[PDB]
């Protein structure tokens, strides 16, 4: 009875998620297609994203219970083919701003899909369920990553010709998010224990450490770009990206499988890690050689991975089914009004307005200060 | 916007030229203009750009260095300064203005101006 639901919830979930053209979009861009200089990519288009991203997540997290889970499932579908549809015909440089908007409903609409699970399937297989749409998801971005570099590689095929097999790919996910059965029961809708010291404590870290993380994963194929520019010099963008997800991805397993208290243990592994990826960033940075800052984001993504999942394990101890999601929907929602913040400073056109190559001085410093007080606030 | 070229001529390697770009029309909406480049039996090539709101510029890599292109919002023109000529660069200018707005289209640069010819020789 369990079965049905869920096949169809993780065809939608491979299928979306394998876009070959995720890594070999800023060389698509600032291209011979729809070419765009490098400062009207990292200081008027991108910036965009974090804008609408954090504009549209408390109206669809509330929509998303209200009308039950799968119609905004419907809806980040829709938004898919769009994207993709500005994305391979649409030029300008206003016309990229559009599609940074809708890739924030892309993107915000994410809290209905593993949130859907909830309400259909019985609830002793949930985190059996759970585990099966959450790898097909790390499984298809690895498959499509290597997919990328293996036809730009070996087949030639233009940079043009990944959104056209990235729009079939979306495009086929909205044929089976028609499908999922209904939810007849939301979780709030339709159905202060943050003062718990550990449940603050180790939000903030979680919602400091994401905030950060997400800035860096927009704002990197610029700097690989930057230190060797594409129309020049070969480009690996793409097994670069399937073997970082890899990284992440077996970084996470390890940590649910070694069995330590992550309570007297716990804070010096996110200090300790926390420094490696300020570390890993100024080499990012420092380096003129492009393999090593290759090297330093595949550090850093495997290390700041394998605290998210120490954090996510330490905040959900003692919280029931019903309040994972507004406590990790706020945690999220600050997150991003902490990105909102940073990038309005540091990267915005009206802010700062810093390029590229001063940047990662900044990100590597955030990191760096996240360790200091969260190192000396033990004190004694 | 009707983009008119002038400026064009034969120069002894070595000597500068300024180039402009007559954008009228519909000059309200005009975010960038990029002079292009066809040398003989050669396609276009970019040569420099320039936007309007702004400043911002990005020349081509090879000729970066001795080519500056100045916007000139006042009367709409478009000006490409270039120092220390050579045979080489003798070819055909383009400019192209990017008029804005939402579009769908094959490439960026929507209008077009008619072309400059430059000769370097001696
Ligand atoms: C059209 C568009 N697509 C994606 C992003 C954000 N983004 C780009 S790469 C990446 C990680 C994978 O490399 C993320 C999150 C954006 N701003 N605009």
């Amino acid at each position: 009875s369990w079965i049905y639901p869920t096949v169809i919830l993780c065809l939608f979930g491979f299928f979306s998620m394998m876009r070959p053209s995720e890594p070999f979009l800023i060389p698509y861009l600032s291209g011979p297609d729809k070419q765009l200089t490098s400062a009207e990519i990292t200081n008027e288009i991108f910036p965009v994203w974090t804008y609408s991203y954090l504009v549209l997540l408390l109206p669809v997290f509330v929509l998303t219970d209200y009308v039950r889970y799968k119609p905004v499932i419907i809806l980040q579908g829709i938004s898919f083919i769009i994207t993709w549809l500005l994305l391979l015909f649409g030029q300008g440089v206003k016309t990229m701003q559009v599609v940074e908007f809708f890739y924030g409903m892309v993107t915000a609409a994410e809290v209905a899909y593993y949130a859907y699970i909830y309400s259909v399937v019985s609830p002793e297989h949930y985190q059996r369920v759970s585990g099966y749409c959450r790898s097909v998801t790390l499984a298809a971005y690895t498959a499509g990553s290597v997919l990328a570099q293996l036809l730009v590689s070996l087949a030639q095929m233009s940079y043009f010709y990944l959104n056209v097999i990235s729009l079939a790919s979306v495009s086929v996910a909205f044929l089976f998010s028609l499908f999922l059965p209904m939810p007849k029961k939301s979780m709030f809708f339709h159905a202060e224990c943050y003062s718990s010291k550990r449940l603050f404590y180790w939000s903030l870290w979680w919602a400091f450490a994401t905030a950060g993380f997400n800035q860096v994963l927009n704002y990197v194929q610029i700097l690989w770009d930057y230190k060797a520019p594409s129309q020049d010099s070969s480009i690996y963008n793409g097994a670069v990206e399937a073997i970082a997800t890899f990284g992440g991805a077996v970084a996470a397993f390890a940590v649910g499988y070694v069995k330590v208290n992550w309570d007297l243990l716990g804070e010096l592994a996110l200090v300790v890690f926390s420094v490696v990826n300020a570390g890993s960033l100024f080499l990012m940075h420092y380096t003129a050689n492009i393999w090593a800052c290759y090297a330093g984001y595949l550090i850093f993504k495997s290390s700041y991975m394998l605290l998210i999942t120490i954090a996510v394990f330490q905040i959900a101890v003692n919280l029931n089914v019903e309040r994972y999601a507004l406590v990790f929907g706020i945690n999220t929602f600050i997150a991003l009004v902490i990105q909102t913040i940073m990038t309005v400073i540091v990267v915005d056109q009206r802010g700062l307005n810093l390029p590229v190559s001063i940047q990662f001085l900044v990100y590597g410093s955030y990191f760096a200060v996240i360790a200091g007080i969260f190192l000396m606030r033990s004190m004694y | 916007v009707q983009l008119v070229e002038s400026g064009g001529g034969l120069v002894q390697p070595g000597d500068s030229l300024r180039l402009s770009c007559a954008a009228s029309g519909r000059t309200f909406s005009i975010n960038a203009m990029a002079w292009f480049r066809q040398a003989p039996g050669k396609e276009r090539e970019y040569v420099a750009q320039i936007s309007w709101t702004g400043g911002n510029t990005y020349y081509a890599e090879s000729v970066k260095g001795r080519f500056t292109i100045s916007r000139d919002n006042a009367k709409n023109t478009v000006y490409l300064q270039m120092i220390s000529l050579k045979p080489e660069d003798t070819a055909v200018y383009y400019c192209a203005a990017d008029s804005g707005g939402i579009r769908l289209g094959a490439s960026r640069w929507n209008y077009w101006g008619q072309g400059t010819q430059v000769t370097v020789s001696s």
